[PDB]
């Protein structure tokens, strides 16, 4: 069949967020209020193209 | 004995002819049904042989937990 489509490993190069489980668990209310749009606007994206490689921008 | 018992040969000419059309028009019947059977048999587009399959209904088209799915 067909050849899968798969960014490069430039696409996927980002800086990561590199705190522990519990910084995330004791800021999360306060991350979950403050930056709302771009996460809503990700899990939509997420949810109606149903593929990672079509969001990762 | 011609007059009080016997029918007409005219009577028994248009009888016999009556039956006849009836049951050449039963035979052809009867060979189209034969030939209807076999072909939705064979091909199954028809109202026969329509064995069943899962209807759509039972599925769920809401957001899932996981949206690759």
């Amino acid at each position: 069949p067909g050849i899968v489509e798969l960014p490069s490993l430039e696409d996927l190069k980002v800086q990561e967020v590199k705190v522990s489980s519990s910084v995330l668990k004791a800021a999360a209310h306060h991350y979950g209020a403050q930056c709302d749009k771009p996460n809503k606007e990700f899990m939509l994206c997420r949810w109606e193209e149903k593929d990672p490689r079509r969001c990762l921008e | 004995i011609a007059r009080t018992f016997f029918d007409a040969p005219e009577k028994n000419y248009e009888r016999t002819m009556a039956i006849l059309q009836i049951e050449s028009e039963k035979a052809e019947l009867r060979l189209k049904e034969l030939e209807v059977r076999r072909l939705m048999r064979a091909k199954g587009d028809g109202p026969w042989f329509q064995y069943p399959t899962i209807d759509k209904a039972l599925i769920d088209h809401s957001p899932k937990a996981t949206p690759d799915n």
